[PDB]
């Protein structure tokens, strides 16, 4: 008896979305938009596909999901009416039905993928980047479509037709898609080098990250990006500095001058470090092998400033980075241990074993943290391999824990993988320590297998 | 003023508008208790309290519940380097088809029927269902007959000749590999290898099965040359004198199912059709892969009447293993043969082949 | 305002094209990437679209599928052109990927016995100069007169039938147009016939005429918008001076080795006009 | 701190998905609307006899009452808590009322449906029920009204004047009027004296005059000046006659009357003298 | 207190679904006795909140069609705009309403309002190619086509292009006014692009406008693929 | 309408619709994020029951709520309409979604008599721990239907109401189905807030009139409809494993007297394990060992009553 006009509602919600994402994003506007959108409903009206992907895009932006009726009436009519969706509307629909957990939000994606594969040849520069960035989110696994889109990217970029902002989008989307191709990334790097100085630092760093995260085994590009990063180190903030640290570590080559100027940059930005990317700027150093202690002390000093709000994985990464050449600053170490005890929330099994192992190998034993981690160990021991089970067992032994409810599950697991438990030479010494504590009485089958 | 005021209630209001449904004492209590306000002015009327509460909540949100659909290209994300419980998903309810089967997993809950007439109450209903972890053998058998129905209809609608062959061999799963995740991975990447290996010592055993099922030798030990050429795969079956007998198009599998048993060689079922070849190109060679195959074939007629052919083959590529297979041509749409019982018999014979090697 | 160009297939370039003159394959695909840049940086076209590669070298002869005579396109009649039907069925898709449908030239393809060819009809400020020669019949001209001609004080639009000899090349190759009342022409008997037939048909126009030596390919379209830009083939500095003395900025383009193939620049770019 | 912030955000995000539009909630609220076959049979019989009610008004053919009596005698009526709003049941009660079916068992079945569930009766439903059950001179009205009254004292503030008139008439005919419903109903009728049908104000004042003189006086004072303007400027002789007569009755009952209204009633009575039956003049002088 | 309430909600956009449903039910019930200054006050109110009540609009349109003389000119324009904003077509209302504006054409404040009437009459899917009543306003715009501004020309180009209207004098007036607007340096590139679009679509040359308008009219429709200084100098080397 | 009704031409552009949808987020069934589990017997399922329970407790914490972990034993009977076209095999995910929309399951919490041989008279006796219970406590349990929601009341044998509060809302419901033994049902329940006016009101007005053996409903019709009354015999036992973990075991022999549906007719006997999860348990303190402990105890109790469940009382054709 009173149906809101869907088209005008869409034109209103577009303005509301622009206001919400440009003015700062006060929740009052979000609530107003959700109120108006909930009562909106597609009905015996005849909305065109251009003004249906808007009622879906804005809705999904504002928090709507398959729970609402608007979404359930907009995700449908995309299953039944697919001809209406042209290559301009496709990216919006595909990037809308990506966070949605419904089972039509995954038939729609596949039905669109069956259309973009055939039309992956007839696409200009902008639409290819839009479609690739749309399909990156959904995590689809259609290799023919990706091959065709890479072909189109190479054909379009043979003659310079990508601005120095679509290269970042395309590289990020393919890297997140985990698609290893030497031709496509070589072409993208060539095009990026063609547009000299148009790739500013804010557009340079993500390109380095995307290329480093793909696993391209090659010394070519990692050599070329070095001078660009060296020149651009002047005008970049802490976040990009740490991210580039991690990217250069993952490329796997050692550059003296670039790392030196990176350290000279970091020592000037030590104040801003918020410890969420101190983990990366430490783990990159650990991984590459560089062991320069000039900035380790400053990072240690800044770790005191933010210790109360280290993320869970951050503690694991930082402490395992404090394993190699750990300077044993117990002043920070004790508080880190106390926080790790207090942050004993949902963790990572690998995180738990690495945390305990790094705590034990540094020989700065503490009680409350050991108790908490040993308590948590039971729920994750069923998902550990032989090596990590051995590390966890040795960490427990160095913690001097004799609780049967804690040790029975790990012993059962290590018996289940005895052949792999014994066949790792690098842990053999560790073996001669674990049974050093528990004695032959504990788990007689394990001792019998150990003697042979 | 009372305990029915809760942060959940004063949030479900704020998100709904309608914040003026709470009287002055309610909002004063909310500001005093939850908002840690020093002391609300008793003189304050409804509107000032509503404004203060809304401001406090707006500052309290301190997060973003909006998932952006845009693609900001200045986002440096170094962090990156299913059971359907939390809701009721709305709108629910080159291998072309591969589903994994196993003899232990059976991740499909079974359903039974029981009459709780003796239970308290309920003494009017004589049928009710329940839940049970169904046996993998029978569940996979039912899924197999359903899949064979599907793959038979899919080739009936194309009116294309085809057949089902069952190879006895192992499967090696790569390190890159619940069961549905495995099914999706194998249907997406194919990170597996199939090795058709048979021991020679079992030959005397297999002849015994020929007497067990009363199978007659339809083809003696015959040496043929299976040669696939590129032009497209073209498979020619040369005789012992290098003369082509039959040229065929590539095996286009439609239904694939690798039964990975715990022990003994696995069973690889393959429903596949050979695309008919235009004679204009077939006549050319009648007058990259190359194998010599010494083949022995036993034949029988099953209880349902389909031709059953047990084929042993000594394969040896030249451009080398024993292999055992079952062969049953795909029934046409004019035969009206039973499907379920025939499928059960074929599954049992496949089990016999697996257990006899 | 939509210029469709197609990159050449590297492997199937026929060396020593149909003139007895050898061609350098490794340089065609190097000059094409300069022609594309100049085309997209010459203010003559809005967007340039790169069609996918095809085996046949003749498939590079774009701008024979159809002609843009406004918001309605006219695809040329099927006569001896079926041997490229696939690239006449796929190219069309490239059009619909950015543009849209049209009259479909059902008025042209279906009109009994009919013959035409793009590069033989050229749009002019208030007219349609059709080249009556060895490529387009008079019936096609009559159909164009029935379609695009409007006769009134301000509803004025004329169709001009330009006669030419049997050996004449396509009309658009030697009798061109450019912005601000300039009428480029080739200095040969074909150009003389063009200007003669133009003066005998509505001589009130009084538009400037510029002469070009024969053998100099040029690309210049009336377009929706006014412009002063001519794509002159390199090696013809006399023609460049002649046009530049008239107030038109000349843009030289390297086209020597593509000339040996025997295809003109007018037939190397397919322009369309798309309107909402 | 990222984990706790994200946990709070996720908790609120999943809470926001729990609302009135959810798939399971819609399916449940649509399944409850489905009726058992006995309900469908009852609806069919209701549709059948609705036409009989519509047709009886033109010919008044006898033995049609027998048809309705049989059609509703074994009417299944099973509609408990499948329609929280008392439609398809008040309608059935009205239809049975039209045929005088006060003694048939289904009538007391309907009354028991109303009384037992006298906690899902809103203002309109309760007012509509009280409009009937008065057209039905039921033998046991006393206990029905006694049971309903505690609910009526809570539903009263949202009662429109036209229904308040019937409510007060029912509660005054059977001497069950109280000092709790009357106070709130007179508060409502005094609050909205700015624009209320003067018929309703006069009716309420007269009905309450006998047992609650002060409330009738307050009601009459609230709509005083509008009543004076109606007495003065109106042209309908019969309406002004009835108005002066019943306001005179109100004044006689409460033994009080504002002078501003009395001057106007005197002036218009003098002007419109001949039409008044000697009873009317006697009543006017009685009021004075 | 219904028309007032609707126009006080339909002016700050605070539709309440149930309250408005009750309001519209009341109006549909007693719809025979709403005078002028109500139909305007309720149509302009229930359309700034975008309710597509089929029966309500179909009745209010007819009632305003019967009462046409009482409405002033500005009221008629606002009524047509309110009906056209949503798209709720009503042929009878527009046919009985545009005649009044045509007859009283000379009272419009300037020529922009005539194009506003034509545009908001097109949105209602009323064929502007119909009887001469629309043509009178079009010619009136033509005669005094100096008051048109950028937004007015922008609105006029869309209606001219979409409905296939062959009006040549109107197009020439648009061209000349656009030329003088650019002469005053107070025109926008989108207007220039739309003017060139409509000119090209109708096979009209008008060389006076193409010379001094196209240069403005291509910055909106030219893909400026960013080129580096080295690439710029290489391209200069090319030509 | 009047005034200047011909100057309706100026309207500020910064007007965006602000519909109000009051009455949307409120309610009892629309206040918490729920979770469902269809765990089937015959390890690795106590990982689902760990993850979901932990997230549910975290959600209960972040909403500033408290609840308790309730576990009992009974027998599900899924409605015959859950399956389609008579297919005995269905995905464990599709079934979990089938049961989550309509909830087409009938739940009967009961155990055969003579099953107290193991409980209190085996090693289960120590498991039951101290019987702090004060002996059978004659109690009546009833529920009332308000205009909007429902309330639950416990009334002592001879006296006024001793408990009156809101209905239960259970976040996570798990059907840990067994084959031949009685099925085990796990819950994480919570209480919606209740207005003190309502509890004092239902305390003031006596609910029932239990004169002599027979009982009747004397609730005023202006407050609700009495829909379920049953005489209860209750016993309690408590365990404290040095962690404040009060896993309380409780036995109740309820005899349904005031009945609405034919489902609840005959006398029933029900065990129940319980814990307590306050608004601080989900913070820091482990809240998963409680769930796993209750799961293991319930599984052992179900195993110890496997044989007699399929005895002359009842039958299970689980095949």
């Amino acid at each position: 008896v009173s149906h809101l006009s869907a088209r005008n509602i869409a034109t209103e919600a577009l303005q509301m979305k622009k206001l919400h994402q440009e003015r700062g994003g006060n929740p009052m506007l979000a609530q107003q938009a959700r109120r108006v959108l909930f009562a909106t409903s597609i009905a015996g009206q005849n909305l065109d596909a251009r003004s249906v992907a808007l009622l879906l895009n804005t809705a999904v932006y504002f928090g709507m999901e398959s729970d609402a009726k608007l979404v359930r009436e907009c995700i449908d009519y995309c299953l039944k009416n697919d001809k209406l969706i042209t290559v301009d509307v496709l990216p919006i629909v595909v990037t809308a039905c990506a966070t949605l957990k419904s089972r039509d939000a995954r038939e729609v994606i596949e039905m669109q993928a069956q259309k973009a594969a055939r039309n992956a040849k007839f696409l200009d520069a902008k639409d290819v980047t839009n479609i690739i960035s749309a399909f990156s989110k959904t995590g689809i696994n259609h290799e023919k479509l990706f091959a065709f889109l890479s072909r189109r990217v190479q054909t379009l970029a043979r003659v310079g037709e990508f601005e120095a902002a679509h290269l970042v989008i395309l590289a990020n989307a393919f890297s997140r898609l985990r698609y290893r191709d030497k031709f496509l990334f070589g072409a993208i790097a060539r095009r990026a080098m063609s547009l000299r100085e148009r790739v500013t630092v804010n557009e340079l760093v993500p390109l380095i990250v995307a290329f480093s995260k793909i696993g391209l085994k090659d010394p070519k590009l990692s050599k070329r990006f070095a001078t660009k990063a060296m020149e651009y180190v002047d005008q970049m903030n802490a976040e990009q500095v740490a991210s580039m640290f991690m990217a250069f570590a993952y490329f796997g080559i050692r550059y003296d001058q670039l790392f030196g100027v990176l350290t000279n940059r970091a020592v000037e930005l030590i104040d801003e470090f918020n410890a969420q990317y101190i983990s990366t700027t430490l783990n990159a150093f650990q991984r590459i092998g560089i062991n320069n202690p000039e900035l380790f002390d400053n990072l240690a000093e800044r770790a005191l400033a933010v210790v109360q709000d280290h993320d869970a994985r951050d503690i694991s990464k930082t402490v395992t980075a404090l394993a190699h050449f750990g300077l044993k600053d117990e002043e920070l170490f004790k508080r880190l241990a106390s926080h790790a005890a207090s942050i004993a929330d949902q963790f990572d099994a690998m995180g738990l074993v690495n945390t305990a192992h790094a705590f034990a190998r540094t020989n700065f034993l503490q009680q409350d943290m050991a108790v908490a981690l040993s308590e948590r160990s039971v729920y994750v021991c069923r998902l550990l391999d032989a090596g990590e089970t051995r590390r966890l067992l040795w960490a427990l032994a160095k913690f001097q824990v004799r609780d049967p409810k804690i040790l029975t599950p790990v012993f059962n697991r290590c018996l289940a993988l005895h052949y792999d438990f014994f066949a790792d030479p690098t842990g053999s010494e560790e073996i001669e320590e674990i049974f050093d504590f528990y004695g032959p009485n504990f788990c007689p089958p394990l001792y019998q297998l150990y003697i042979s | 003023d009372f305990s029915h005021i809760t942060r959940n209630t004063v949030w479900g209001l704020w998100n709904e508008g309608n914040l003026f449904s709470l009287s002055v004492p309610e909002l004063a209590f909310f500001l005093q208790e939850h908002c840690r306000v020093a002391n609300v002015d008793p003189r304050a009327k409804k509107s000032a309290l509503v404004r203060q509460v809304e401001e406090i909540l707006s500052a309290e949100q301190q997060a973003s519940a909006t998932v952006p659909q845009e693609d900001n290209p200045h986002a440096i994300v170094v962090t990156d380097y299913e059971y359907g419980d939390w809701g009721a998903e709305p709108g629910f309810e080159s291998p072309r088809a591969f589903q994994l089967l196993h003899s232990e997993t059976a991740t499909d809950v079974g359903i039974a029927s029981i009459d709780p007439s003796k239970l308290p109450g309920q003494s009017k209903v004589k049928n009710a269902l329940a839940a049970i972890h169904v046996a993998p053998n029978d569940a996979n058998k039912m899924r197999f007959r359903m899949a064979f129905e599907w793959c038979l209809m899919n080739i009936w609608n194309m009116n294309m000749p085809g057949e089902l062959n069952i190879g006895a061999g192992k499967a090696l799963y790569y390190r890159s590999v619940p069961l549905w995740t495995v099914q999706k991975h194998l249907y997406a990447q194919h990170p597996y290898a199939w090795f058709a290996i048979a021991s020679e010592s079992n030959v005397a055993a297999m002849e015994s099965l020929a007497a067990a099922l009363n199978m007659s030798i339809q083809q003696e030990r015959t040496t043929s040359y299976k040669v696939t050429i590129r032009r497209e795969f073209f498979d020619c079956e040369l005789n012992g004198q290098l003369k082509c007998t039959m040229m065929n198009k590539p095996w286009d599998r439609f239904f694939v199912s690798h039964y990975i048993r715990s022990k003994m060689p696995d069973l690889r079922y393959v429903v596949r059709a050979r695309h008919p070849i235009k004679k204009r190109i077939a006549d050319a060679y009648l007058e990259v892969y190359c194998c010599e195959r010494v083949v022995r074939k036993w034949a029988k007629k099953t209880a349902t009447g389909v031709t059953l052919q047990l084929v042993e083959t000594k394969r040896t590529p030249l451009i080398e293993r024993l292999e055992y297979e079952w062969i049953v041509p795909l029934p046409q749409q004019a035969e009206r043969i039973d499907i379920a019982a025939l499928t059960d018999e074929l599954w049992e014979y496949g089990n016999k082949l697996a257990a006899a090697l | 305002l939509h210029a469709f160009v197609r990159s050449p297939h590297y492997r199937t370039i026929p060396s020593a094209g149909p003139n007895g003159i050898v061609v350098n394959r490794d340089m065609l695909v190097h000059q094409f990437r300069d022609f594309y840049k100049t085309l997209q940086h010459c203010s003559l076209v809005d967007k340039v679209h790169l069609m996918s590669e095809r085996p046949s070298v003749e498939a590079l002869r774009v701008a024979d599928q159809m002609v843009s005579i406004g918001a309605t396109f006219l695809e040329m009649p099927l006569t001896g052109m079926e041997h490229r039907a696939t690239e006449f069925m796929e190219s069309m898709r490239y059009v619909r990927g950015a543009g849209g449908p049209s009259t479909l030239a059902s008025y042209l393809q279906d009109t009994e016995n009919c013959r035409c060819n793009s590069g033989d009809v050229v749009c002019l400020p208030n007219g349609i100069a059709v080249g009556h020669g060895p490529r387009t019949n008079a019936v096609a001209h009559t159909t164009l007169k029935q379609l695009f001609e409007v006769k009134d004080d301000q509803f004025s639009f004329d169709v001009f039938t330009l006669e030419q000899e049997g050996d004449a090349p396509p009309l658009g190759d030697y009798f061109g147009f450019a912005g601000s009342n300039v009428l480029l022409t080739w200095k040969d008997e074909h150009g003389l016939l063009a200007v003669d037939q133009y003066q005998q048909k509505q001589p009130h126009t009084e538009m400037n005429v510029v002469y070009l030596e024969p053998g100099c390919h040029f690309l210049s379209f009336y377009g929706v918008d006014h412009t002063i830009d001519v794509l002159v083939q390199k090696g013809y500095e006399r023609s460049m001076d002649s046009i530049a003395a008239a107030g038109l900025n000349p843009i030289p383009v390297q086209w020597s080795e593509m000339d040996k193939l025997g295809i003109s620049m007018r037939a190397a770019v397919l322009p369309l006009k798309f309107f909402k | 701190n990222p984990f706790e912030k994200v946990a709070r955000g996720i908790a609120f995000k999943m809470r926001s998905k729990v609302h009135k539009q959810g798939y399971s909630n819609t399916v449940m609220a649509q399944q409850a609307r489905r009726l058992s076959p006995t309900g469908l049979l009852a609806m069919e019989r209701l549709t059948e006899l609705t036409a009989l009610q519509q047709r009886h008004q033109c010919t008044f053919d006898p033995a049609l009452r027998s048809k309705a009596t049989q059609i509703l005698r074994t009417l299944p009526l099973l509609s408990i808590d499948e329609d929280p709003y008392f439609t398809h049941t008040q309608r059935a009660l009205r239809l049975a009322a039209y045929f005088g079916a006060v003694d048939l068992p289904v009538t007391y079945a309907l009354i028991n449906q109303h009384t037992k569930n006298a906690f899902m009766l809103d203002a309109f439903s309760m007012a509509s029920f009280f409009y009937t059950l008065a057209k039905l001179k039921h033998p046991q009205t006393k206990e029905i009204v006694g049971i309903l009254l505690p609910r009526l004292r809570e539903v009263a503030p949202e009662l429109i004047a036209r229904e308040a008139v019937h409510i007060l008439r029912l509660l005054c005919s059977i001497q069950m009027a109280d000092a709790q419903l009357v106070k709130v109903v007179t508060e409502t009728v005094v609050a909205t004296a700015a624009d209320v049908p003067l018929r309703d104000a006069r009716q309420c004042a007269f009905i309450l005059s006998e047992t609650f003189p002060e409330e009738a006086q307050r009601i009459l004072g609230a709509v005083e000046h509008r009543l004076c303007d109606d007495i003065d400027m109106n042209a309908d002789a019969n309406e002004v006659k009835t108005t002066i007569l019943d306001v005179c009755r109100v004044v006689s009952a409460t033994c009080k009357g504002p002078r501003r209204l009395l001057n106007s009633v005197a002036r218009r009575s003098m002007e419109l003298l001949p039409q008044l039956t000697p009873l009317d003049v006697a009543f006017v002088l009685k009021a004075f | 207190a219904i028309s007032f309430a609707i126009a006080a909600f339909g002016r700050v956009k605070y539709l309440d679904k149930k309250l408005f449903d009750r309001f519209t039910r009341w109006i549909l019930d007693h719809s025979k006795d709403l005078n002028a200054a109500e139909l305007l006050l309720t149509i302009r109110g229930v359309s700034r909140v975008m309710l597509l009540n089929d029966q309500l609009y179909d009745d209010l349109g007819s009632k305003a069609a019967e009462k046409v003389k009482e409405f002033p000119i500005e009221s008629q324009c606002v009524l047509l705009s309110s009906f056209g904003s949503l798209g709720v077509e009503h042929e009878r209302l527009a046919s009985r309403m545009v005649s009044s504006i045509a007859e009283n054409r000379e009272e419009l404040t300037d020529a922009t309002k005539a194009v506003d009437v034509i545009t908001s009459l097109w949105s209602m899917n009323y064929d502007v190619e119909d009887d001469k009543h629309v043509a009178q306003l079009a010619d009136w715009v033509v005669q005094r086509a100096e008051e048109l501004t950028d937004e007015s020309i922008g609105k006029l180009c869309l209606v001219l292009s979409d409905t296939n209207w062959r009006h040549v004098p109107l197009v020439r007036a648009i061209a000349e006014q656009s030329v003088r607007l650019q002469g005053q340096q107070s025109i926008s590139p989108k207007c220039c692009r739309e003017v060139l679009d409509v000119l090209g679509t109708f096979m009209i040359h008008h060389q006076g406008a193409r010379e001094n308008l196209s240069a403005l009219g291509r910055s909106i429709s030219k893909e400026r693929i960013q080129l580096s200084e080295e690439e710029e100098q290489h391209l200069q080397l090319l030509l | 309408g009047y005034g200047r009704w011909n100057q309706a031409s100026v309207m500020q552009p910064e007007t965006l619709l602000d519909l109000s949808q009051a009455g949307f987020y409120e309610g009892a069934a629309n206040m918490v994020p729920k979770a469902f589990q269809l765990l089937v017997s015959d390890v690795a399922i106590r990982s689902r029951y760990s993850k979901v329970l932990q997230w549910c407790c975290l959600n209960m914490s972040n909403l500033q709520m408290d609840g308790e972990l309730y576990v009992d034993f009974g027998k599900l009977l899924l409605k015959p309409s859950v399956m389609r076209k008579n297919r005995r095999i269905v995905s464990s995910y599709t079934l979990q979604q089938r049961l989550q929309v309509n909830h087409p399951y009938t739940w009967v919490p009961t155990l055969p008599e003579s099953c107290l041989s193991k409980i209190q008279e085996q090693f289960l006796q120590p498991e039951g721990f101290a019987p702090i219970g004060k002996g059978v406590q004659l109690t009546y349990s009833g529920t009332i239907k308000r205009s909007k929601d429902q309330l639950h009341v416990d009334l002592d044998n001879k006296g006024k109401v001793l408990a009156v509060n809101s209905a239960w809302v259970n976040l996570q419901t798990a059907w840990c189905t067994h084959a031949k033994g009685p099925d085990v049902r796990l819950l994480l329940r919570s209480r919606p807030p209740i207005r003190r006016q309502d509890v004092e009101l239902f305390a003031s007005t006596p609910i029932i009139k239990l004169a002599d053996d027979d009982v009747a409903d004397v609730l005023p019709p202006e407050h609700g409809q009495l829909v379920y009354l049953s005489e209860d015999e209750t016993r309690l036992f408590e365990r404290v494993s040095d962690r404040g973990v009060t896993i309380t075991v409780r036995e109740v022999k309820r005899q349904p007297l005031i009945i609405l549906r034919d489902e609840e007719e005959d006398p029933r006997v029900e065990y129940s394990l319980s814990a307590h999860i306050p608004a601080n348990a989900a913070k820091a303190t482990d809240v998963r060992a409680v769930g796993l402990t209750a799961f293991e105890l319930a599984g052992r109790l179900a195993g110890l009553v496997a044989e007699d469940f399929v005895r002359e009382y009842g039958c299970e054709a689980k095949l």
